[PDB]
């Protein structure tokens, strides 16, 4: 795969 | 990027990330010219040939990052799209004339050491920049080899001179616009170094020596990227009246 | 708009990039 750290607010 | 290197921090601020909300990936380079306005490639929202058609929801532009993949804490701004304009003459039957698109973000974003709008340029500086040889730059998170069928860890920069519009031309079976110009080193030269198809609805910009500032000349339409010719870029001065047009019309 | 193109960390520290000089030495030529 290729996984983008959660983030967001 | 192909041949290009990590930029700096805050080598290139205006530098904006197309993330497609699901499945979460990088869509598409942009970048930041007010701080409600961010500009892109018509191409990497719009098209039909492979349904292709992302509306305001299906993505979110993420603002001064460096990182690819990491959430860049109290450093980069995520931001939800408000609305997309999609250029009216946008031919994606044809040859991508007119690969251009902007997108007004919900709310403003505020600048900072890694966050800052690049400027769009006048007549007088199109004309002084835009010549065969002077050289603009290229930035994004594109692959950087030949798609095997690769992808960067931190942002990409590299530099590339205009080509000469007939060398252009005779370069591509494709019907090449006024609206557009091209840029990349001689097949030759073994001098390499171009932008991707994830490097499209980036940024091409030169700097002024009239003033030392950083002007977004063109915009990635299909670079001759990680292919095995030269990149095509939107001619952003020839498109410089209609994005005013929507700016003015729309926004605040 | 207004203060756009000038970079925090570059142009206002008057500080410039690794690269920069290959672009304006491509507007004159460098030798
Ligand atoms: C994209 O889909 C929207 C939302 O469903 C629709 O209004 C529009 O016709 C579509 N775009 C085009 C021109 O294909």
């Amino acid at each position: 795969n290729d996984k983008y750290e959660p983030f967001w607010e | 990027i192909v041949e290009g290197s990590d930029a700096e921090i805050g080598m290139s601020p205006w530098q904006v990330m197309l993330f497609r909300k699901s499945p979460q990936e990088l869509l598409c380079g942009a970048s930041l010219i007010s701080d409600r306005w961010v500009l892109t490639a018509a191409h990497c929202l719009l098209y039909p040939p492979w349904d292709k058609n992302f509306t305001e929801n299906d993505l979110l532009v993420r603002i001064g990052k460096h990182s690819r993949t990491r959430y860049e804490r109290n450093i980069e701004k995520i931001s939800m799209l408000e609305k997309i304009y999609i250029h009216p003459r946008y031919n994606w039957r044809e040859n991508l004339d007119r690969d251009i698109a902007l997108m007004k973000l919900k709310k403003p974003v505020a600048f900072s050491d890694y966050i800052h709008p690049v400027c769009l340029p006048d007549r007088e500086t199109a004309a002084s920049l835009l010549q065969a040889g002077y050289k603009g730059r290229v930035t994004g998170w594109g692959n950087l080899k030949e798609t095997w069928t690769g992808q960067p860890s931190v942002l990409q920069v590299v530099n590339l001179p205009i080509v000469e519009r007939p060398v252009c031309k005779d370069s591509t079976r494709i019907r090449i616009t006024d609206n557009m110009f091209c840029a990349g080193y001689k097949p030759d030269e073994g001098k390499r170094g171009d932008a991707c198809e994830g490097d499209s609805g980036g940024p091409f910009v030169m700097k002024s020596p009239f003033n030392n500032r950083w002007y977004q000349m063109g915009i990635v339409s299909a670079g001759a990227g990680c292919d095995r010719k030269y990149g095509f870029y939107t001619h952003v001065f020839r498109l410089k009246k209609w994005i005013q047009k929507v700016i003015d019309q729309f926004g605040e | 708009e207004a203060d756009c193109g000038l970079r925090p960390l570059f142009e206002k520290k008057s500080l410039e990039d690794k690269t920069e000089r290959e672009l304006l030495e491509s507007y004159i030529d460098g030798r």
